[PDB]
């Protein structure tokens, strides 16, 4: 099973461009694409070495790099010109997808902040027409940019079936407290670092989640609440990493309960410990779930690269991500009361409404009904 | 009881269990509880081989009358306790087990 | 077997059937941890199935 | 259980800081709040090392010091600006509670002469309001001066659950009498060695002891009677320490009777021999007791700190505390007839006359009723 990824947009292609370059020296690879002499699974990513990328003036930045050998602003715009050349992208999908022998998804690398907003929503919706049973993860980043941002989100409330935040805001603060830089180049080093962190179960294979699909079920309960954020503490025993993940200090975020929470632990810690920390968070109770389901935390271990010590990183399910749509909601409303039909504004207003109602209902002890 | 810190935690969790009566009470829950307070306290930093032994018995009422712990021995360790060592410690242990909840009923009452 | 089953209705894609598995696998669930509790880790296992409190019947 | 200590006004400041630096040195614990190589639990009092503690001009000359890697005058002004300010400073102490473990108690080191005098008789009511089960012991230290000491002698007699007295005026005639000075750094050097010998047996545990309520569980008969002063011997057995603490010469406090007494022996003393010099002290009957209920003297054993010889301290609960309110209350009668409503100080004044009304119907035979 292989993922083809996708970059669009200036933010897709910097992400997209240094989450290669973490994985191209996570493995042994040579910046040319020739094997470096010198057990991690590579065919997910790579194709005998070729990473599965179709990229969409920032390219030609990538072109002058030395990894040269490995390959407007108004959301209406990017609509339109991503009808233009509806047969042109697609020719190159469709010939990468059938010389692939079993595709499992597409991890979409966009910002819904210009043409990167516009056109992946034009790509999320004629995805799910021709390919129906093809995940859809994506890695979109926050921030008339309160329209071109929420526009986005009516598609990526029903096409893609999952969806990881990554706003800038909260990644800025922690580029000022612990790393004083006042820059894109610097927090994009930060993003890279969640990014890979993220597949780490993938390209290392362990007793489970040797699939993207196992990922992804194990967290998301229903097909509406699909939105995740992330935890990343080294900025040692696996007590000390598990409580410094539930800080609201570490969380890329700006009542209020858990739903699936899954840590990936990179260390080489003994596996006998492990039920005693998870025994401990129950005890103190340092993070409160949904009352209605059962809900679980799960731990996982991996490997780190012997060619680049304890790290972590936590997918979250969270209620508190509502948050974020709100401040996104109340803006358009004033600059709706600022200033061919205007309806799929509207349309996609009353949408975004439906879901912040499903994460408020998720924390009642009666959401089923 | 020589350690006191350790104890002070151990009555602070045994609380809500031993209240009930002896009948629901089985020892495979207990342990867990004892395991927890070594951890939490300053016995955590301490030889694993005397640990090892440091377990429950469940005398046979009210939980606060069938909990004691055994610290068994056994091997040539045993030919200095043989048997008796461990019968009068637990004769003593009772003393030290009443005249300590006897306190922390009159600490909590203040 | 009500958990492969249970797979197997949905395949073959009723309103009456999915609340009859329900009563079904949430009973011989009940079960399990009525056996497992009853002991002298064969304990640290509730812990893993339950973790908010539910299944507190 | 842990104990988060609360510094306001310019004294908590000074002789907390002063009370961290000894309590540091006498662990392990570097300047950097990093442990060094070179038994004592130490998580009562530090956090895994980071102190509990909540500092309230004076802050950045402690952040220009080598220990920066560790963490008007009125009493209406000092009460009215912790009203604007009530959510602000909580939202510190609500996460250090809920970040504890099992919270016991809070320390508070402030002077009673003054808008530290006045935040900290604001906060002593909120924590009454907040937690009910939590004990609050105030290290409270004596010098308009007049009117701020009573009011909050009106907040200390119902809301602070226990109170040990620092006088400056006996401490200011030891440092002249036995350290000659003729300076505020100088006398804190022995309020910080009464307050770290204080908390002594909460951080090496012995068979006793072990927890706060423990020591004032003993002194303390009644919620009213919650006043203690101390002494300290040291500025060789166990009789000669005894002997040397029930003179008037040592109490740092300018008929009567005891109530009961307790005796911190640090040293490394025979303890057998302590159980001797009991039998004798009741002999020479050097200390006169309450006549209604049953009183007795009691002696604690302790260990020096090894990383820094026999010395001694004396908590004693004795009615002659009664005088130092008498000279507060005399003091404000003479500037009541001498210059919105002014009636809080007519209760006040009320109060405080019920506890001097207490004391001096402690010491007699029918104190019962
Ligand atoms: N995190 C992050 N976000 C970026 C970076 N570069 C651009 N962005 C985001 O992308 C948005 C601009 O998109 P834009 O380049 O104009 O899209 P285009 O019109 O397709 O070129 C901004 O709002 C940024 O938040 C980056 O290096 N890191
Ligand atoms: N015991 C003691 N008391 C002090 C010390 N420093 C100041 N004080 C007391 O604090 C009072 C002055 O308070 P001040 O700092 O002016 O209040 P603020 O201006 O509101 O912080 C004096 O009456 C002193 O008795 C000290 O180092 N030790």
């Amino acid at each position: 099973r292989e993922i083809i990824t996708l970059q669009l947009g200036q933010c897709g292609n910097q992400i997209g461009f240094e989450f290669w370059k973490q994985l191209c020296a996570e493995h042994g690879i040579s910046p040319e694409g020739i094997v470096e002499e010198f057990t991690d699974r590579k065919d997910v990513f790579f194709y005998q070495y070729i990473p599965r990328a179709v990229l969409l003036r920032v390219i030609h930045s990538i072109l002058n790099s030395p990894y040269a050998k490995l390959y407007g602003n108004n959301w209406a715009s990017g609509f339109s010109q991503g009808e233009k050349i509806h047969e042109d992208i697609f020719d190159i999908i469709d010939r990468e997808a059938d010389g692939s022998d079993s595709l499992e998804g597409f991890v979409l690398c966009h910002s819904i902040a210009g043409t990167g907003s516009g056109l992946g929503s034009y790509l999320l919706e004629r995805l799910n027409d021709r390919y129906p049973k093809k995940l859809v993860q994506t890695y979109s980043v926050f921030p008339v940019q309160p329209y071109n941002s929420l526009l986005t989100l009516k598609r990526l409330t029903q096409n893609a079936d999952c969806l990881v935040v990554l706003d800038n805001t909260a990644l800025n603060r922690i580029a000022t407290d612990r790393l004083h830089i006042q820059s894109f180049s610097q927090i994009n080093q930060l993003v890279s670092t969640i990014m890979s962190a993220s597949t780490t179960t993938l390209r290392y294979p362990g007793y489970m989640n040797n699939d993207l699909i196992g990922l992804i079920a194990s967290l998301i309960p229903t097909p509406r609440l699909h939105f995740l954020m992330t935890g990343y503490t080294p900025l040692t025993t696996v007590l000390d990493v598990m409580r410094r993940l539930l800080q609201p200090k570490n969380v890329m975020v700006s009542n209020h309960c858990y739903i699936a929470i899954l840590n990936i632990i990179q260390g080489e810690v003994d596996p006998t410990q492990v039920h005693k920390s998870l025994q401990r968070i129950r005890e103190r109770k340092l993070a409160n779930f949904i009352p209605w389901g059962p809900a679980s935390i799960q731990v996982a271990l991996s490997r780190k690269s012997p060619y680049l010590r304890v790290s972590g990183l936590m997918m979250a399910n969270h209620t508190s991500i509502s948050s974020l749509f709100e401040r996104t909601c109340r803006q358009y409303d004033k600059l709706r009361k600022r200033e061919d039909n205007f309806d799929e504004m509207d349309t996609s207003r009353e949408i975004v409404q439906q879901l912040i109602d499903e994460y408020h209902a998720a924390t009642r002890p009666d959401y089923i009904s | 009881l020589g350690q006191g810190d350790f104890i002070r935690h151990l009555m602070d969790l045994l609380k809500p269990e031993l209240v009930r009566p002896a009948t629901t009470l089985y020892q495979h829950n207990l342990t867990g509880i004892l395991e927890t307070a070594v951890r939490a306290t300053n016995a955590q930093f301490d030889s694993p081989e005397i640990l090892r032994r440091l377990d429950v018995r469940l005398l046979e009422d009210t939980g606060w009358d069938v909990f004691s712990l055994d610290y068994h021995v056994d091997g040539p360790i045993a030919t200095v306790f043989t048997r008796e060592c461990m019968s009068h410690y637990l004769r003593v242990f009772n003393f030290l087990w009443r005249a300590k909840r006897m306190e922390y009923i009159l600490t909590d009452i203040r | 077997s009500v958990c492969v089953m249970f797979t197997n209705c949905m395949q073959k894609f009723f309103e009456a059937t999915i609340n009859k598995f329900d009563k079904n696998f949430s009973a011989h669930l009940l079960d399990l941890l009525a056996r497992l509790s009853i002991y002298s880790g064969m304990a640290s296992v509730i812990s893993r199935l339950d973790f908010n409190g539910f299944y507190t019947e």
